[PDB]
RNA sequence: UAAGGUGAUAUGAACCGUUAUAACCGGCGAUUUCCGAAUGGGGAAACCCAGUGUGUUUCGACACACUAUCAUUAACUGAAUCCAUAGGUUAAUGAGGCGAACCGGGGGAACUGAAACAUCUAAGUACCCCGAGGAAAAGAAAUCAACCGAGAUUCCCCCAGUAGCGGCGAGCGAACGGGGAGCAGCCCAGAGCCUGAAUCAGUGUGUGUGUUAGUGGAAGCGUCUGGAAAGGCGCGCGAUACAGGGUGACAGCCCCGUACACAAAAAUGCACAUGCUGUGAGCUCGAUGAGUAGGGCGGGACACGUGGUAUCCUGUCUGAAUAUGGGGGGACCAUCCUCCAAGGCUAAAUACUCCUGACUGACCGAUAGUGAACCAGUACCGUGAGGGAAAGGCGAAAAGAAC
RNA sequence: GCUCGCCGGAAGACCAAGGGUUCCUGUCCAACGUUAAUCGGGGCAGGGUGAGUCGACCCCUAAGGCGAGGCCGAAAGGCG
RNA sequence: UACGGUGCUGAAGCAACAAAUGCCCUGCUUCCAGGAAAAGCCUCUAAGCAUCAGGUAACAUCAAAUCGUACCCCAAACCG
């Protein structure tokens, strides 16, 4: 699709649960253990995004 | 003076115990009737 | 329970009747006595549970459906 | 190389307890709630992977919650597993 | 729908000194509304031993059943209707009687 | 489908939306820990421990994948053993455990009645054991029927309390046939002609209309008592809409609703046409259900209980015929009528509620109604199977009581 | 505190199965506890028991239990 | 420190006698009731292999999980 095609591929993305959980996750580990998170929303902005990816692997983006 | 409980587990837990409960004929059918029943465990033994 | 296996034959419903006229149960079963025999299909001899009858049922019907029936059941032979 | 991360999520806070505030004298070794999810096999060789951290000896303790919180029902306050790590001096975490 | 939206002007049949109205804030999803100016009550609240309390009275506005409550006129201090009927597809409020979707 | 929301105890804290990732509802899928069929291998309920591969670096090891047995069938291999069989190693398909009823078969009482008991009653009833499907099971006459005729089966009502059985006691008790519901019938022991012809099943589409994720729907104002009315007073209005609930002492007009109407990627009930796919009509000749139909002994199920006794079945011995034959028809025989067994399938008119939705009760309204109208099969009792509660209701409203 | 009386092969101290935070400290007044409670083993808030070697498991076996193939029993189920 | 202990450092640290419920001792004598098994363990050999693996001796060196560990304990923390 248009821009969505452009420069992402699915042998990159077959990579994201590395990289989402070695980076997006990690900086937030153990911060609501120091008193540094407390915006209840900073975690759930990154969930779902590998669990995308982890079906979109065997689910058609389509009818 | 002596009482007829005396605790031991070991014989607790293959007396009333629920895995030869679950693989035995009638001890299935306690299981049965206690998921009729609703009861929130089937096992005694805990 | 014992059974023959080409027949079909199984227990029976009887009484005593006599001595006393009751209607009190006895258990009643066929006597088996097995045959050992060829089916040309198979590439062997083979031993088949039969009672009374049964080996003469073998000797003049037609067995490949039965043959096939205690496989259909998974009945060994 | 060194076992795959793609599951790595070691330590679950940085904690504050008495025990290293009132009894301790040497920095030798700092203690630490991990939680259901660690062990002394791994809590010595994997967090150097995801923190910046030099360990040499470890320890785990189960810990149990007590028993009861407010009720509501007796329920319970959870066990949170302890943990025993390398530091010697400063602060590592 | 509730007819009243969310920040109408409410005639309020309650209470007993009739000549006064009130303003929608928020709706639930129970049989309940939100309102300014609703009955005035002052409340001072039992007082708590330890932290900062804000004290006194809260003069908050209180909740009230959404069947005592309809819109206010705008012409003769009376209730009115709103309607949620158009032919040619969703809803949309038009005071029972408008030539426009509004 | 919408302009508001991010489960409950439940506050507290923090955000997410107006247009597609706010919230969420329907469908079809993805993902689906450990124990539990529970199954790589083990276990005393959520624990313990392997096998075989793939990949890769700095190779004191992770990541990912596959794996009970049994049965059917095949492959590869392979003992005594030559051919072969098990055993050995895999693969494809199948059972296994579960909520409810309906429902198929098996094992099967005692209580009670005979005003005591023993065949009989009670009763194939309970409890138990196995188990399948949208239904299960029934099924296409070696059948009834009585010389007239009917032409698979199931359900409903009659038939009936009629016949028949009964220590002829106490009692038991059809079936044929009639009325209605309902209306598919066929195949193999063979294969030539015929050719997809009959008759149904699976699936797509359209038409008509319900259901499903949805929710728009006419009229009331003033004044009076009172804390406050919808009551009371005055006068109107909608009504193919006055059901009921909620709303501050009697609401059609305050709110939800009601009548009514719109609501579809796709699925479905019911009516009706039709595209596709499967089964496959019709003609003729040939064949045809044997260790069984019976018989004997000893019994069973049939309403029938050794009777003058039939049918159907059979533990067990014996065993005959093919239309120039054989069966049944209340002993048995003769006559006569009527069928074609010992081979195989099957439609729904019937039954029911785990579960989805709807309508009805001079139904209960808390010593009632289900063990429970409230984190109730919870608290709790017992070694255990098992057993097991208590508290509904402030007021219009937290307005929940500062000082 | 001081003084008194008692046990001392226990009325001392350690432990397996037993139960599982009842330990250590502060605090509580409401319910409980054979009187009264200022006290708690009952409540609330805090603090804590780190292992190759010691326990159990990983490994082995008795009495016994279960069990593919093989057998018995309507069947469930039982042997082995 | 005008005080809760502090925590560095240290003298004597030898001999007889009586006896195990302890050790040599899963020793000896004696009796007749002759008083578990298997694995780890030690050896022999098959297979496997010398690209080694394994063994003996010596030096270095990694982890060793899993669950346990508090406390009452002949008791107001086990049962009445």
């Amino acid at each position: 699709m248009k821009a969505k095609e452009l420069r992402e591929k699915s042998v990159e993305e077959l990579n994201t649960e590395l990289l989402n959980l070695l980076r997006e996750q990690f900086n937030l580990r153990m911060q609501a253990a120091s008193g540094q998170l407390q915006q209840s929303h900073l975690l759930k902005q990154v969930r779902r995004d590998v669990a995308r990816v982890k079906t979109l692997l065997n689910e058609k983006a389509g009818a | 003076m002596k009482r007829t409980f005396q605790p031991s587990v070991l014989k607790r837990n293959r007396s009333h115990g629920f895995r030869a409960r679950m693989a035995t004929k009638n001890g299935r059918q306690v299981l049965a009737r206690r998921r009729a029943k609703g009861r929130a465990r089937l096992t005694v033994s805990k | 329970s014992r059974v023959c296996q080409v027949t079909g034959k199984r227990p029976v419903t009887g009484n005593n009747r006599s001595h006393a006229l009751n209607a009190t149960k006895r258990r009643f079963l066929p006597n088996l006595h097995s045959h050992r025999f060829w089916v040309e299909s198979e590439k062997r001899f083979v031993t088949l549970r039969v009672s009374a009858k049964g080996m003469r049922v073998i000797d003049k019907k037609g067995i490949d459906t039965v043959l096939a029936e205690l496989r259909a059941r998974g009945e060994k032979y | 190389m060194i076992r795959e991360e793609r599951l790595l999520k070691v330590l679950r806070a940085p904690h504050v307890s008495e025990k290293a505030s009132t009894a301790m004298e040497k920095s030798n070794t700092i203690v630490l709630k991990v939680a259901k999810d660690a062990t002394k096999a791994e809590i010595k060789a994997a967090v150097q992977k995801l923190f910046e951290v030099e360990v040499e000896v470890v320890n785990t303790l189960v810990v149990k919650g007590k028993v009861k919180r407010h009720g509501q029902r007796i329920g319970r306050r959870s066990d949170w597993k302890k943990a025993y790590v390398t530091l010697k001096e400063g602060q590592n975490l | 729908a509730a007819k009243i939206r969310r920040d109408d002007e409410v005639i309020v049949l309650t209470g007993k000194d009739k000549g006064k109205r009130g303003k929608v804030k928020n709706v639930l999803s129970s049989g309940k509304v939100i309102v300014e100016g609703i009955n005035l009550v002052k409340k001072h609240q039992k007082p708590v031993p330890a932290l900062n309390q804000p004290g006194g009275i809260v003069e908050k506005e209180a909740a009230i059943q959404v069947s005592n409550v309809a819109i206010f006129n705008a012409a003769t201090g009376k209730a009115d209707r709103v309607g949620f009927r158009f032919e040619d597809g969703k809803k949309v409020r038009f005071f029972k009687s408008n030539s426009e979707t509004i």
